[PDB]
């Protein structure tokens, strides 16, 4: 029942730029925390406070100033953002009570440059005859290329709702250039769903891809596109 | 270092099998422990909270103990599914209060090798719907005995092996995608893969 | 609150014969207390302070003790230094008294 | 016969960082226990502190404390920075924790907490609640308080059980500690009052035990209602001190004794004359 929200979700940021994670909850908790969780480490406290006003110093609260601006929100400011600060931030909320509610998770990834950001190129291809008639099932196929960072959400939706059962997606991006640096990265996900539905000529199907890149106040000097948090797709409809 | 370690660091079990996670922690008080469950790119579901000396809990599949004397903890799991693969932490929580710290271990990677029942090994050629000159290599529907490789061309692009779930069907299956700018009959060479693969024409 | 400070021997008081001198301090918060016992205005060394403790208005209190030899000429004296005062008070030892 | 027992506890909190706690345990007027900011471990002063607790036994109930001193610095600290900018440091805490002893198998545990040296919040039944006079602001403390079910549920134990059982066994084995009998020495001295033709005769009274004493000076065998007794002041050696004083004029002090009764001298009063 008691939920906990968190914004932005996901986040890209340069090194000496500002990054304003914000946290909301409707549960009238007093106090709210704000933790950090890295791959080999647990959860680190940095900030919390037990009431509107108040903020207090977690075990890492260097590099992090708190705000609680009212009882409902709750917000980590990195004044000045650096790479070591890239991790995985949660929030939580509660009463006198020993539970804390946590929320869904906040991914921030801090650059050094923002030069060779770039938005992905989503294809969709569509399957088989020879697995339908074999296998009576149908297997869609996404590819997001050419992107940077790796920070992508990838998801499909039929009828313009979201699909959860019979969807694989790589646990990670493979690089398409590994000897470079700054290498452009590649994502295929997969939709397998019975020959009959695929075959239905009114079942709508779209791969799309939650890009997180730039945001308005980011300034570019380069004279292509500028590679903002953006969604790009692509699209096929049912045929027999 | 840390006050709460966790064990083993990470481990692998096929479908059906069961596996036992450890949690000892040196934290002083100990008012209650609580295990989360932590899927790839996710929040913490929690799972179940001891708080007595000799405490027993269960949750299903989930059962989980708990002896303060020895400051340790087990998290049982009974039949473990596909979606049992995830990352399971262990708290502990030093007061019964909210002037209480929680004390986070590192957490015990799960890996759960599915359980394919009739493999039928296969490699299709998908196109592409904007424009049908691109295509991509489909190796789909094999046991999980058989490893899929990096390519041997850096051109071309293959992806590591992955399992979805139909769950109206109750059917789960492996698959891999590769393309390049290339046939498919190519296209898995550098990869041990069954001798009875169907390669259509 | 002002601390109440009070000089007494523990035996009769007779020139020659050595006695125990006590100064007992109570009515005083908070409890940061720097309590001396002096001879001739001097710092007597090696003083045995007793454990501090309060009673049931939640007042602190604490006894300070050494041995000593009362003279007719020599002096002792029992000076207490407290945040509640602004000059540290200084209660004399009268036999008499 | 009715012996209180008392665990006095005094808590200075001057800034975020320091602060020190120190205790001593009181079994009627004699100190049974010491416990210092230094020590680690509960001190004896008596050599029946232990009462009839066995070594295991203590051992669990010394590292209960051992435990409750740190969390309580914390919880104090953390509950500053909860009402903050309310209340802050310099911070003065004390606990009056015990239970009197009534014949039979009857008693009465308590625990009592004051906060700048007022009285405010008590231990009763199940839960921590405050006491007539106590600050609203306190509310929010209580209420996280009695949220920690298992600080109840020890506290009860400690209360309710542990210290009856624990007190039954020190009166056992302090037994000729606690009813020793000590003989009071006199001696007289006299001093001038504020009035100018006015002496003031003091009659000393030292080295006695227990606290039940009666001083008065007397004309033959005539009271004189004049004498005024001061406090009972300690001794090192765990004695008592008693002066009493008695307003005359000069050249009046013929025929004028201190007669002093106590159970240690047995019939046998002391009288002093002038
Ligand atoms: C007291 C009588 C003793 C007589 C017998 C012995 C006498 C021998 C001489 C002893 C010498 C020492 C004298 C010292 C005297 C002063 C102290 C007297 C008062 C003692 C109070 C005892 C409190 C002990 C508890 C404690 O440490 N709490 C600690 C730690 O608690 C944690 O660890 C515990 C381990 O026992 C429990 O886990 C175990 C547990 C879990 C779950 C369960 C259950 F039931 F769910 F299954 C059970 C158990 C507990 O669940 C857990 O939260 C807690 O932090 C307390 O809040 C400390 C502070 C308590 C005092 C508060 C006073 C009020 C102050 C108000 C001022 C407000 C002003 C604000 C500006
Ligand atoms: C320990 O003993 C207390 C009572 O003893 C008193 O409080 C101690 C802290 C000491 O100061 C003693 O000297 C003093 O005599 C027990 O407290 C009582 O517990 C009962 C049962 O839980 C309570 O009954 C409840 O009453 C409420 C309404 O008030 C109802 O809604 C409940 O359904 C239930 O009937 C009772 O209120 C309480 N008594 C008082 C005076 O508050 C305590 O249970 C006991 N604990 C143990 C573990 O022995
Ligand atoms: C009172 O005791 C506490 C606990 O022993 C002292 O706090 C410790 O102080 C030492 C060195 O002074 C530090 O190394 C520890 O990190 C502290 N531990 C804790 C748990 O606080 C405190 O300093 C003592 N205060 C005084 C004035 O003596
Ligand atoms: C805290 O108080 C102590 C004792 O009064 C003092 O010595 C110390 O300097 C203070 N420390 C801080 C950081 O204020
Ligand atoms: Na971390």
């Amino acid at each position: 029942e008691a939920a906990v929200t968190q914004s932005p979700r996901n986040k890209v940021a340069v090194t000496g730029g500002k990054v304003t994670l914000s946290c909301n909850q409707t549960n009238n908790h007093n106090n709210m925390y704000w933790y950090r969780q890295d791959t080999g480490h647990g959860l680190r406290l940095i900030h919390y406070s037990y009431g509107a006003g108040s903020t207090e110093k977690g075990d890492i609260p260097d590099g992090y100033k708190a705000s609680r601006p009212s009882q409902e929100n709750f917000s980590l400011i990195l004044e000045l953002a650096t790479p070591s600060q890239t991790s995985v931030y949660f929030c939580a909320s509660g009463d006198e009570g020993y539970t804390q509610y946590f929320g869904p998770g906040t991914r921030l990834l801090v650059l050094e440059d923002l030069r060779n950001v770039t938005p992905p190129k989503v294809s969709l291809f569509e399957p088989s005859k020879a697995e339908i008639s074999h296998t009576q099932k149908a297997t869609l196929v996404c590819l997001a290329t050419g992107f940077y960072p790796d920070h992508v959400e990838l998801s499909w939706w039929v009828n313009g709702k979201e699909v959860h059962s019979g969807v694989c997606t790589d646990p990670q991006p493979l690089k398409e250039q590994p000897a470079l640096n700054d290498s452009r990265y590649s994502l295929s996900s997969r939709l397998r769903v019975s020959a009959t539905f695929w075959q239905n000529p009114r079942n709508h199907f779209r791969c799309q891809v939650q890009f997180y890149g730039l945001s308005e106040n980011d300034e570019w000097t380069q004279d292509r596109a500028k590679p903002v948090t953006q969604i790009v797709s692509a699209e096929a409809w049912g045929r027999a | 270092k840390t006050q709460v370690e966790q064990s083993p660091q990470s481990l692998v079990v096929r479908q059906g099998e069961n596996c036992v996670l450890q949690c000892n922690y040196s934290v002083t008080p100990d008012n209650h422990l609580r295990w989360f469950k932590q899927d790839t790119g996710k929040g913490l579901v929690s799972l179940t909270v001891l708080v007595d000396q000799k405490d027993k809990t269960s949750n299903g599949r989930y059962s989980a103990t708990l002896d303060k004397d020895a400051k340790h903890s087990t998290l049982h799991i009974t039949a473990t599914l596909l979606d049992d693969t995830a990352t399971y932490i262990c708290v502990v929580g030093d007061r019964g209060s909210a002037l209480g710290r929680l004390h986070f271990g590192a957490g015990t990677q799960l890996i759960v090798i599915p359980d394919i029942q009739n493999p039928d090994p296969a490699v299709y050629q998908l196109r592409d719907s904007k424009s049908s000159d691109k295509s991509v290599c489909l190796f789909t529907d094999f046991d999980s005995q058989t490893n899929v490789s990096q390519s041997k061309d850096s051109d071309v692009y293959i992806t590591d092996k992955c399992v979805l779930d139909m769950r109206s069907m109750d059917f789960k299956s492996n698959s891999a995608v590769a393309w390049s700018n290339f046939a498919c009959a190519n296209a898995f060479n550098n990869s041990i893969i069954p001798e009875d693969t169907f390669f259509p024409s | 609150k002002t601390p109440q400070i009070q000089v007494y021997s523990r035996h009769p008081p007779e020139n020659g014969k050595p006695n125990i001198l006590n100064c007992y301090v109570t009515q005083f918060h908070p409890p940061h207390i720097e309590i001396q016992m002096l001879k001739n205005g001097k710092k007597i060394p090696k003083v045995e302070m007793s454990d501090m403790s309060f009673s049931k208005d939640w007042s602190f209190y604490i006894l300070a003790h050494t041995e000593f030899t009362p003279t007719e000429t020599d002096t002792y004296a029992c000076r207490v230094k407290h945040a509640s005062m602004a000059e540290p008070k200084t209660v004399y030892w009268d036999r008499d008294m | 016969k009715n012996y209180t027992f008392r665990c006095l506890q005094m808590s200075s909190f001057a800034n975020r960082s320091w602060s020190r706690t120190d205790s001593v345990v009181w079994l009627g007027d004699l100190q049974t226990h010491r416990w210092s900011n230094d020590s680690a471990t509960i001190s004896f002063t008596k050599p029946w502190s232990q009462g009839k607790l066995s070594n295991q036994q203590w051992e669990k109930l010394q590292h209960m404390f051992q435990v409750y001193r740190v969390s309580f610095t914390r919880d104090i600290q953390e509950l500053v920075k909860m009402m903050s900018p309310k209340e802050d440091y310099p911070i003065e805490i004390q606990l009056s924790a015990g239970c009197e002893m009534y014949p039979g198998n009857a008693s009465e545990s308590f625990l009592h907490v004051a906060f700048q040296g007022k009285y405010v919040v008590r231990f009763w039944g199940t839960s921590w609640q405050t006491v007539p006079g106590a600050p609203s602001w306190l509310d929010l403390p209580i209420k996280v308080l009695n949220a920690d079910q298992g600080t109840s549920a020890t506290v009860q134990m400690l209360l309710n059980d542990t210290c009856p059982l624990f007190v039954r066994g020190l009166l056992e084995a302090g037994k000729s500690d606690l009813e020793k009998q000590e003989k009071p020495v006199a001696w007289l001295s006299s001093v001038p009052s504020s009035a100018h033709g006015h002496r003031q005769l003091v009659c000393h009274v030292s080295g006695f035990y227990p606290k039940p004493v009666w001083v008065m000076w007397m004309r033959g065998d005539q009271e004189q209602q004049g004498t005024h007794r001061g406090d009972f002041l300690p001794n090192a050696d765990e004695t008592w001190y008693l002066q009493a004083t008695l307003d005359v004029e000069a050249g009046e002090e013929a025929g004028l004794a201190c007669r002093v009764k106590h159970s240690s001298l047995g019939g046998q009063d002391i009288i002093l004359y002038w």
